[PDB]
């Protein structure tokens, strides 16, 4: 608005690691949609891993 | 005579206090016309507009009183 605040949340930094917050399902008979996310999940791990960033989950 | 002695001193202490008064009242006005522009400029206009509204009526009696004031330090000593 016509103020604007220093808050962290809010402005970027240099990325040396990322966090993840991962929803599953419970049960299982669910098909592919677990897997589906966790190797697209692992993908961009990878991505993150190679620039060399942890990644805690 | 004596009237030279007094007449000096009168519109001098009749002049500085109306010097105090209008100077703290304006400061004061302005000071709020400041926080609300840096609060929200681009209304900077109308408060500008009716700060100057106001302002007209600050200076009614500090300048009554300096008018008051030369007028008898001229035109009566």
């Amino acid at each position: 608005g016509n103020l604007e605040y220093k808050h962290p949340y809010l402005e970027d930094r240099d990325v040396k690691r990322v966090g993840y917050l991962v929803v599953s399902t419970d049960r299982g008979l669910a098909g592919g949609l677990n897997i589906n996310l966790f190797k697209k999940l692992l993908a961009e791990m990878k991505t993150w891993t190679d620039k060399g960033v942890q990644a805690d989950l | 005579n004596l009237n030279m002695d007094l007449l000096y001193m009168a519109a001098a202490v009749m002049m500085g206090l109306a010097a105090i008064g209008a100077a703290i009242g304006i400061g004061i006005l302005g000071g709020k016309f400041l926080e609300g522009a840096a609060r929200q400029p681009d209304l900077i206009p109308l408060l500008r507009t009716q700060f100057f509204i106001v302002m007209g009526l600050v200076d009614a009696i500090p300048m009554i009183a300096v008018g008051l004031g030369l007028y008898v330090m001229f035109a009566v000593a």
